[PDB]
RNA sequence: CCUGUCAAACUCCAAACUUACAGACGCCGUUUGACGCGGGGAUUCCGGUGCGCGGGGUA
RNA sequence: AGUGCAAGAGCAAAAGAUAGCUUGACAGUGUUCUUCCCAACGAGGAACGCUGACGCGAAAGCGUGGUCUAGCGAACCAAUU
RNA sequence: UUAGGCGGCCACAGCGGUGGGGUUGCCUCCCGUACCCAUCCCGAACACGGAAGAUAAGCCCACCAGCGUUCCGGGGAGUACUGGAGUGCGCGAGCCUCUGGGAAACCCGGUUCGCCGCCACC
């Protein structure tokens, strides 16, 4: 990398197909997770704030309570465990 | 069910490969086990497919290879129909045959060691440089194709 | 300098000009010749076939070009036929002319990259096939082995 | 529309019936949605909550349903909007329901307006709602005296036939006295 | 059907597009109410680099106040044809520009549930010559 | 309308493939104690080659 | 289009424009991610809370500076609260 | 749902067009400014009050595929590309065989002129 900021590389991952583009729908930014439950990680193009860092995109953690209405979500980076503040706007239940 | 056969080698070998056959329990050329054809076990051997030589064998054969080939979880003792007779659920090696080639049950099921140690081709086998279609040794068999190799490493 | 230093297709696309500037202008001097005004009304239509995908510098181009349209004058200035030559030189080319050092080349020209099979020349005859022999001399000017192929011509 | 990368707008963006910041700003609370709507000739109070396939609506009251309960006047006005509200916000406690916010749509928040008479009604029959008292109008224009004095100005009935001439913010106070004890569907 | 379907007058227009005023007095004569500002966009040459800045007045008029008006302004013109909008509107002249729909306009200009007025529903250049020339004066 | 071509810093499309988590089978661990935790001791931070994918370069 | 400035990304009853009001560019203290993938490492940065005090709004709510990723600096010493 | 309100998925729902529908549950357009409220100017809008009229807009209902979109059949194509293997070929670029996957454009024919949830309601 040229750089080494949080977006570096991160030009597709971050962008929407033109199609969903525009607001996204309020449905899912409210969800609730209870702890215990497995959630996928994936930012939203369109929104904004409780992001994490991009390159989490993808990885499946476990709700363990939350911050604030931000979610606590805990997953295993390599090998390292690390936990997640991040917004129901950017998780979906898996399965 | 289906006959498997390491013909090459484990130097150069990807290891993710060798770790296949390592859970298919062959750790050595010319070890042989017999394995299930379910989805999970055929996505192995589609894996492992350019070092091994597999396909269904016959009745016989198997049988041959059984009689000749098969031992205990542990020791020397010859697997002939009495110890079939007095160590499995079956009467004899006919009766084991049958029940692994129908997949009901497996080697380490009755008490024997899921390898079959195979002696060296005699004759030679059709070199691993090659698949079958090439006329090589190695990927699929026909049941007489499997059956050939397997007899003449009884 | 010679094709030996460009004609494989082994560097990655180099063509976007909003990031290259200084690129030499062409040499080729047409694409359509012959009648033009007509449209592909001619009973007889051969094509001139690279065998081999490789680069051709524009240098190739108007060379192989200017030997078989040159030629096609068996015919006459204004003769009945149309030839074209379907390929434009895209791919920029550089050289690196300090040794190994900061070596990223100026760009030196212009090639066009053509696959195996493509037909880089197409000719529209009468019966009068004396593009076949334009093209024996179209290809005596560019790396590859060519193949001459008659399309619509059932007059043998 | 034009092609492949043309966005067409969500459905109730296109129908420019649903405002999605309001509405996300709205679920905020988690609380469920006292949602306003009107009418040319009524008025529709509902407690909407969130569900799995859409909104769910666990209690609602229309200012048609009023004359059920004795209302022999026109339904589009304060007075209204204000019983409509309560009668809502009664079958609300029934089901269960002890808060909420107030939705008012594509409406405008003026001072005196008919979705805060909702409003106060529904606080009255006992729901919780994050409010403001000096932005509701001054209990006698929602009692509907401003319609009695513009009657004053009479020389001609302001009610076509209807019922009485000079009107009545009284038939108000019978209405709501009556839905403050009892009766049935609250 | 009809009735629905008959053009009328929505808004006039009187805006003088001076280019920096005293100008509003005699609107405000002339139709009677309050003018509004025209602050103008863009940096150009004719001195007029300021962007929020005073650069005309207009006023729009509505119902009575645009006939009582009109019923002078008209008298005043000549012109017709090709000076007509494509969707029935005209302006002439200081400017006098008359916007002319019918009835269901609303829909299109309400905050809830707005929609756009059909082209069948438009009112066209002709069907407009026509309510207005029938009204005190003449087309062409 | 017709007709001739392209893109490492284009994309209406779009693999093979890599990858998070979960279940199943396999293999492995529960006297050979895995997975993991805490502590002692290092060596090491000139690497090279083949194959696949590369970027630079006439090579 | 615009959104201060590279490039890429985000944004339309807005994150843009206009108007009005306001000083949350607030004090205190944390959780977490980043810096440093995996995998230890400071300053710095960000996300998300809480406690206190406020602004605006009918209200839900928004405001931990600028839509997001650059704009930064140890110990010793001095000045300052 | 003989027309309503809040929505979920967010073009299969868009664009364009045809036909049908209202003494009333209704929604609208519509009529009108004493009030609450309102236009940097206008009761246009916003807000409020109301039914003389209308079904012409909207809306709801039924339908049309020309454009855009979704999915499917057949063709393109098991082509392009590709994970694993080879003392197979080729001066080389590169290609081929076996094994496991497998496209895009485009053409022709179908599909699509929304689906679903809660509440209210001759
Ligand atoms: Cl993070
Ligand atoms: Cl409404
Ligand atoms: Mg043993
Ligand atoms: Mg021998
Ligand atoms: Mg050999
Ligand atoms: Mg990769
Ligand atoms: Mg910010
Ligand atoms: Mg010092
Ligand atoms: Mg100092
Ligand atoms: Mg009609
Ligand atoms: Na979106
Ligand atoms: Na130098
Ligand atoms: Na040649
Ligand atoms: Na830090
Ligand atoms: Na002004
Ligand atoms: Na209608």
């Amino acid at each position: 990398p040229s750089s080494n900021g949080p977006l570096e590389g991160t030009r597709g991952k971050l962008k929407n197909k033109p199609r969903d583009r525009g607001t996204s729908p309020p449905q899912r930014a409210v969800e609730e997770f209870d702890d215990g439950e497995k959630v996928h990680l994936k930012i939203d193009p369109s929104v904004p704030n409780g992001r994490f860092h991009p390159r989490f995109d993808g990885q499946t953690g476990t709700v363990e309570g939350k911050q604030g209405d931000a979610y606590k979500v805990d997953i295993v980076d390599g090998g390292k465990e690390k936990t997640i503040i991040v917004t129901a706007a950017h998780l979906r239940r898996q399965e | 069910m289906h006959a498997l056969v390491q013909l090459r080698g484990e130097v150069n070998m990807h290891t993710d490969i060798q770790d296949t056959l390592e859970m298919l329990n062959i750790h050595h050329v010319n070890h042989c086990t017999l394995v299930p054809e379910t989805d999970a076990y055929r996505g192995m051997v589609a894996k492992v497919n350019d070092f091994v030589a597999f396909g269904e064998p016959s009745q016989e054969t198997l049988e041959t290879v059984l009689a000749t080939r098969a031992e205990p979880l542990e020791g020397d003792a010859d697997v002939d129909d009495e110890w079939v007779a007095e160590h499995t659920d079956y009467d004899d090696i006919s009766g084991l045959a049958f029940a692994l080639l129908s997949e009901e049950t497996t080697l380490r099921e009755q008490g024997l060691s899921p390898t079959l140690r195979l002696h060296p081709p005699r004759g030679g086998h059709d070199g691993v440089k090659h698949p079958v279609k090439e006329g090589g040794q190695l990927g699929k068999h026909d049941t007489e194709g499997i059956d050939d190799l397997l007899e003449a490493m009884r | 300098k010679p094709g030996a230093m460009y004609r494989n297709s082994s560097k990655p696309a180099y063509t976007r000009r909003e990031y290259i500037s200084g690129i030499p202008g062409k040499k080729i001097a047409q694409f359509d010749m012959g009648n033009n005004g007509a449209g592909p009304t001619y009973p007889a239509q051969v094509e001139l076939v690279v065998e081999k995908p490789v680069q051709i510098r524009h240098n190739a181009l108007e060379a192989a070009r200017v030997a078989a349209n040159r030629y096609v004058q068996n015919s006459g200035a204004a003769a009945n036929y149309k030839f074209r030559i379907r390929k434009f030189p895209f791919h920029v080319i550089r050289e690196n002319k300090d040794g190994m050092r900061a070596p990223f080349g100026k760009p030196v020209g212009t090639a066009a990259r053509v696959h195996g099979a493509n037909h880089i020349f197409i000719a529209w005859v009468n019966p009068d096939p004396n593009v076949e022999e334009a093209w024996r001399r179209a290809k005596m000017k560019v790396t590859p082995t060519i193949n001459i192929d008659s399309s619509p011509a059932g007059n043998a | 529309a034009t092609g492949p990368r043309y966005k067409v707008p969500m459905r109730r963006r296109r129908e420019a019936r649903t405002d999605y910041h309001q509405r996300l700003r709205l679920l905020k609370s988690g609380k469920p949605r006292l949602v306003a709507r009107k009418s040319n000739k009524h008025v529709r109070a509902q407690l909407v909550t969130l569900g799995p396939n859409g909104d769910d609506t666990l209690a609602s009251a229309h200012s048609s349903d009023l004359a059920e309960y004795g209302w022999e006047a026109p339904t589009g006005n304060m007075p209204s909007a204000y019983l409509t509200g309560l009668l809502a916000g009664l079958r609300a406690q029934e089901a269960g329901v002890e808060e909420a916010v107030l939705d008012i749509g594509l409406n405008s928040p003026t001072p005196g307006s008919k979705v805060f008479a909702i409003q106060e009604g529904a606080i009255d029959a006992g729901l919780d709602i994050p409010h403001n008292d000096d932005v509701l109008a001054d209990w006698q224009r929602t009692r509907g005296a401003h319609i009695a004095e513009y009657d004053e100005q009479l020389e001609e009935p302001l009610y076509s036939g209807d019922f009485d001439a000079a009107d009545l913010p009284e038939h108000f106070d019978e209405l709501r006295e009556t839905l403050l004890d009892g009766d049935i569907e609250l | 059907f009809h009735e629905m379907r008959e053009p009328r007058i929505e808004k006039v227009v009187v805006h003088m597009g001076i280019g920096h005023a005293n100008a509003e007095d005699i609107l405000g004569e002339i139709t009677g109410q309050m003018p509004v500002r025209t602050k103008a966009k863009r940096t150009v040459g004719e001195f007029d680099i300021r962007e929020g800045d005073p650069i005309g007045a207009k006023v729009t008029l509505r119902d009575e106040m645009a006939e009582e008006f009109l019923q002078t302004a008209l008298p005043l013109a000549e012109l017709a044809t090709s000076q007509f909008d494509d969707t029935g509107n005209f302006s002439f002249g200081l400017d006098v520009t008359v916007n002319l729909v019918r009835p269901g306009y609303r829909v299109a200009k309400r905050d809830k549930a707005s929609r756009s007025i059909p082209t069948k529903h438009r009112l066209n250049p002709a069907d407009a010559v026509a309510f207005i020339e029938s009204t005190y004066d003449v087309e062409v």
